[PDB]
């Protein structure tokens, strides 16, 4: 993942994406890469959705 | 959508008002922080206003 992270709601019983580096809208499961730096700037929102 | 989704909810500012409809509207020196005034501003009030 990189600077551009941008999250997407699920509707209807589909399971929420999270934007790849190469982009490609992937779920929240598996193994991920994070810089530090990226959590630093969208803690709050971040941690109510992991 | 769950009101957790929104950026406001999280009272993060802005660069841009989050509203339903926004509009252009000129209002010279609006931000301006000047030392002598030339007192000729031009200033209109939003479209729905007259």
């Amino acid at each position: 993942f990189g600077r551009d992270c941008r999250i997407s709601f699920g509707m209807n019983g589909a399971a929420p994406m999270i934007r790849d580096e190469t982009g490609l809208m992937v779920p929240f499961e598996g193994n991920w890469i994070f810089p530090l730096a990226l959590w630093q700037m969208n803690t709050r929102y971040f941690n109510q959705q992991f | 959508l769950a009101y957790t989704f929104f950026t406001s909810s999280y009272a993060i500012q802005s660069p841009f008002p989050e509203a339903a409809v926004s509009r252009i509207v000129v209002h010279t020196r609006w931000a301006s922080n000047v030392d002598f005034d030339r007192d000729s501003s031009v200033i209109m009030a939003p479209p729905t206003e007259n």
